[PDB]
């Protein structure tokens, strides 16, 4: 919001019988797309941390 | 901000794989020095020639020099 980064973004936790993906998908305009992923990375970062 | 303001691109996919999925020096033999000698061919003929050809003009006037040098016996086939 203070940097207008995506349209909207969302934390997934797809499993499976044997295996998964976990992740995160966000919707953005062409030019903000890489401060986007850039903070997002970042609070994963954050998490392990 | 120059990535973003580059240039108009339309329907192209690309596939890589993270470097730890990969080999770094791939296919030394198979793929790799077929090309290094691919490359060597192609240029072989563009750049050799005038290298040797200077190699020549280097290798006669430097020689050349020398001869001149040396003493020629026709100066001194009376001189007694």
């Amino acid at each position: 919001v203070e940097h207008k980064l995506c349209h909207s973004f969302q934390t997934f936790n797809t499993s499976y019988s044997d295996t998964g993906l976990f992740g995160f998908h966000f919707v953005a305009d062409p030019l903000s797309i890489d401060d986007m992923m850039f903070c997002a990375q970042g609070e994963w970062m954050r998490l392990c941390t | 901000i120059h990535f973003g303001n580059l240039a108009r691109v339309r329907h192209i996919i690309t596939y890589s794989l993270s470097p730890f999925e990969q080999r770094a020096i791939p296919n030394i033999f198979s793929d790799a020095l077929p090309n290094v000698w691919r490359r060597f061919s192609s240029q072989v003929f563009k750049v050799a020639p005038p290298f040797l050809g200077a190699y020549l003009l280097y290798s006669w006037g430097t020689q050349e020099f020398e001869r001149l040098k040396r003493k020629n016996p026709a100066d001194y086939e009376n001189d007694q």
